[PDB]
RNA sequence: GAGUACACCGGAAUGAUUUGGGCGUGCCCCC
RNA sequence: UUAAAGUUGCUGCAGUUAAAAAGCUCGUAGUUGGAUCUUGCUCGGCGCCGGCCCGAAGCGUUUACUUUGAAAAAA
């Protein structure tokens, strides 16, 4: 949140879920810090950099986190295109 | 697995799948497994599509190798079908095993002796291990469950569709998941057959243990 | 020749030349039993995107059904005469104004803007009839209508979709792309 | 599911759905063409014929009314035809 | 749902998208118009004429081959009945039900059905009076069927 | 039976937004409805949307995002003035820094701030925040 | 004229000759 | 007597079990009702050679809604 002065005033900004585009509260303990390791294109070993995501707890509790992770892998191209 | 052609069925993994039986499942449909499947046939056995199983096995391997320290990966089993497989999986990778009678409050109650704060959970079966999935809600634990056609999809993050009722299927898939994570860690090459034994991760009954050790030397 | 006008304007020399081309085709071929009592109203010049061009043929409404059954050979004859200009047949309908309170007999709904545009889009693609239409409303506010056509008569129509888009952009001003579904039919 | 595409479905689930509940109005009927083996010419009969239909010439009946599709007389062949 | 019934039904015609005379059909407007003329001289309802046409003679819909529907042509001649077919069928059903009541006196359910039918015919007759189809002096009583069956 | 088509459309898209579905089917369609989501999509609350154009009342499929809280209607359509607009947005909105009121106006169906800055008003339709 | 297969002509390819039919336009009858 | 009374609820209450939906149906007012339709034809002016444009006597769907003005006693 900004103001009329021109500097930041809020204490911190919360994260965003990557499926329903909602925030994760400070007392919601079902959040995910999933990282998927992308590899080198000619060898296949781990390079060093990660690829992080976040899914809120209500999507887990309904049970659609797996297809959400599959769609994010489809968008990032980590999983195969035809599948 | 990526568009690069180094991480697919070479010639023999599909043959091992058809020999073990990781392709045919139960007899009831699930609404979260409507795409990891092809068709119900006569005798009522649903057939799981295999490339999707391979892609989520690569996805689970990537999620395991993505974290730097392997000592805080809790592998969980309670059923007698996969007691040996998770123990030798933790021996091969360096994971922390729990085999038989998972204690409630292991991740929640902190003053007890059996306490652990891990970072990743790897579950053999969602229906049998419904208690680690409940304890994975209160603390931020992502999970991977080797799911079936008759397994509810609750509090799960990566689902690998397979028949987790035969000992050969679970032993082979735990073994090749260990193979994939040691290949991605940078210790095992893809060019040569390194393999120790697919039967080395297999659970077997004491009666067949007795009769085959009496028949053999 | 065979060019008629509702008002008092003599047709220009280009449309007169294409009319004399129509008269030498009817004098050439043995179609004089039915093309003799048919007329062409007007034509225009359309500069589509790229190095191509196209023409629109205005046909009056009450004998359009006579033009439908002979359309399959006239288009081929005008491509064999001059292949550097794609031809289409468009029925000419006028648009009556809205009945505002500033300004009379009732305006029929066959002459309204939506009906005229629907009939023009229907008559624009004769060898492939419309099987479905969807409308895209883009983020800036502009609209986009996509047209689905049947799988029949695809070998000679797929190279005309840019010309169809150019004609419909020139006449109406709405961006239209064409697609070919195959699973339903 | 969470993210199911409604822009274009597979034709299989289009065929399982009810005709009013489809994405576009498509009937579940067609026109068929049958002929008597003892006769010579071809008559076009609707699929739900709903009444006793006779070929002109008064030789043989063709269809019998049922609850759904009409029962064809034996020895008569039909073709699925598209306009 | 229904008007006088508690049940709900989803069963009606579903006309296709495409508005075109089919290519396999080899009939113009004039011969099918003359066939409609002949079956009107037979003495059928527009529903019966339409189902006979689409059953035997291979037409998708008359509205897609002619410029209008059946009843406008039937009123363009002038032999179409002064009583519309819906309200005529309601009178026929009502007089059949009433004739069932003068022999079965102790039948309350059939009396209830007759009350529902009289409600239907009044509700349709006020619409036909509103749309200026019938004379305003026309009304239906319990003993007026011999003038209009 | 169905009387307020916009109320049914906004109840359906509110249920779809609550359950996290990315797309939803709206069975009838109107110019007032497509203008209402034109206002919403110009304001950035939603994304792309198609119109299933057929020979009946059309169908609308939308590409929802997570920037939407609630869609509502005001039934029946009360008329407002420029004086009473602040009375409506004081008790109909969660805050004075965001959220909009869509009302029918002779200059076009549009939000409350444009109607304030061109000095006209009319009958009310609904709200979104 | 038959319409399940047949007895035949006028256009058009090469001066003169003519290539199996059916009406459900796409698969059905005689080899 | 007013606020607290969101215990008179138009904003803004309740009707399975605390106060409560007629036994059920039909039925005239009253209420609420599906989608679609994008300005011109007798007198004379700021200019000019029988004339161009503009101005205008006359007319150019009625309603609700919305916006600007008038008229609106003082305390």
């Amino acid at each position: 949140m900004q103001n009329d002065a021109g500097e930041f005033v809020d204490l911190y900004v919360p994260r965003k879920c990557s499926a329903s585009n909602r925030i994760i509260g400070a007392k919601d303990h079902a959040s995910i810090q999933m990282n998927v390791a992308e590899v080198d294109k000619v060898t296949g070993r781990f390079n060093g950099q990660f690829k992080t995501y976040a899914i809120c707890g209500a999507i887990r509790r309904m049970g659609e986190s797996d297809d959400s992770i599959l769609r994010l892998a489809k968008a990032d191209g980590i999983v195969s295109k035809n599948f | 697995s990526g568009a690069l052609d180094v991480l697919q069925m070479k010639e023999e993994d599909v043959l091992k799948f058809l020999a073990a039986g990781t392709h045919l499942g139960g007899t009831n449909l699930d609404f979260q497994m409507e795409q990891y499947i092809y068709k119900r046939k006569s005798d009522g056995i649903y057939i799981i599509n295999l490339k999707r199983t391979w892609e989520k096995l690569l996805l689970a391997a990537r999620a395991i190798v993505a974290i730097e320290n392997p000592a805080d990966v809790s592998v969980i089993s309670s059923r007698n079908t996969g007691q040996r497989a998770v123990l030798k999986f933790a021996a091969a990778t360096g994971a922390t095993p729990i085999a038989g009678r998972f204690t409630p409050g292991t991740f929640t109650n902190q003053i007890q002796t059996a306490f652990r704060e891990p970072r990743l959970l790897v579950v053999t079966d969602p229906r049998a291990d419904h208690q680690p999935l409940t304890e994975a809600s209160y603390v931020n634990l992502p999970t991977i469950a080797l799911c079936n056609t008759d397994s509810p999809l609750r509090y799960v993050d990566i689902a690998i569709p397979c028949n987790n009722k035969g000992a050969h299927s679970v032993g082979l898939m735990w073994w090749m998941l260990a193979r994939e994570v040691l290949r991605m860690r940078g210790t095992i090459s893809r060019e040569h057959p390194w393999e120790v034994m697919p039967d080395l991760y297999f659970y077997r009954d004491p009666e067949e243990i007795e009769k085959e050790e009496q028949a053999a030397a | 020749a065979k060019i008629v006008k509702p008002n008092g304007e003599k047709p220009d020399e280009f449309e007169s030349g294409i009319s004399q081309a129509l008269l030498e085709l009817e004098m050439n071929s043995d179609l004089k039993a039915q093309l003799r009592e048919l007329n062409i109203t007007a034509a225009k010049e359309i500069e589509v995107g790229g190095g191509r061009k196209a023409i629109i043929i205005f046909v009056p409404v009450p004998q359009l059904k006579s033009f439908q059954k002979i359309q399959v050979r006239l288009v081929r004859e005008l491509e064999k005469k001059f292949s550097g200009k794609h031809v289409v047949f468009i029925a000419q309908r006028r648009i009556l104004p809205k009945p505002t309170r500033k300004s009379k007999q009732k305006r029929p709904r066959s002459r309204t803007l939506t009906a005229v545009h629907d009939a023009i889009l229907e008559d624009l693609v004769f060898p492939s009839e419309i099987v479905g239409k969807r409308i895209r409303v883009k983020l800036d506010g502009s609209r986009l209508i996509k047209v689905h056509l049947d799988k029949a008569q695809q070998n000679n129509v797929e190279h005309k979709v840019e010309t169809f888009s150019g004609v419909y952009k020139k006449l109406t001003g709405k961006d239209v792309n064409f697609e070919f579904p195959e699973f339903q039919l | 599911p969470l993210a199911k595409d409604l822009l274009h479905p597979s034709p299989e689930e289009e065929k399982r759905k009810h005709k009013k509940k489809r994405l576009v109005q498509s009937p579940n009927s067609y026109f068929m063409d049958v002929k008597c083996p003892g006769c010579y010419k071809i008559t076009t009969v609707f699929s739900h014929a709903q009444t006793v239909v006779l070929c002109v010439g008064c030789s043989t009946v063709l269809c019998q009314p049922t609850g759904g599709k009409a029962r064809l007389t034996e020895g008569c062949s039909f073709r699925r035809k598209q306009h | 749902g229904r008007m006088h019934a508690p049940g709900k039904g989803l069963s009606q015609s579903a006309l296709p998208y495409r508005r075109s005379v089919p290519t396999w059909l080899k009939l113009t407007s004039d011969d099918v118009k003359e066939q409609i003329y002949k079956l009107a001289k037979k003495g059928l309802t527009p529903s019966q004429i339409g189902v006979i046409l689409r059953d035997s003679h291979g037409v998708a819909q008359v509205r897609f081959v002619t410029g209008n529907k059946i009843l406008r042509i039937l009123k363009s001649k002038g032999l179409a009945p002064d009583l519309p077919e819906d309200l005529y069928h309601l009178i026929k059903k009502a007089v059949a039900v009433r004739k069932h009541l003068e022999r079965n006196r102790k039948d309350k359910d059939a009396k209830f059905r007759l009350i529902l039918i009289e409600s239907r015919i009044h509700r349709l007759a006020r619409y036909y009076k509103t749309k200026r189809v019938l004379p305003p002096n026309w009304k239906y009583e319990s003993s007026t069927a011999s003038a209009l069956v | 039976v169905r009387m307020n088509v916009l109320a049914d459309a906004l109840k359906s898209i509110n249920n779809a937004e609550k359950r996290g579905k990315r797309q939803v089917l709206i069975r009838p369609c109107s110019k007032v409805i497509v203008r209402f989501l034109t206002v919403m999509m110009k304001h950035g609350y939603i994304g792309e949307f198609e119109i299933i154009d057929d020979h009946r009342a059309g169908k609308i499929v939308v590409n929802l995002t997570g920037r939407l809280n609630k869609c509502g209607v005001i039934s029946p359509r009360f008329d407002v003035q420029l004086k009473d607009l602040e009375k409506w947005q004081n008790n109909l909105l969660p805050s004075r820094q965001f959220g909009f009121i869509v009302l029918t106006t002779s200059a076009g169906i549009m939000d409350h701030e444009e109607a304030r800055r061109k000095h006209t008003g009319g009958k009310i339709l609904g709200f979104f925040f």
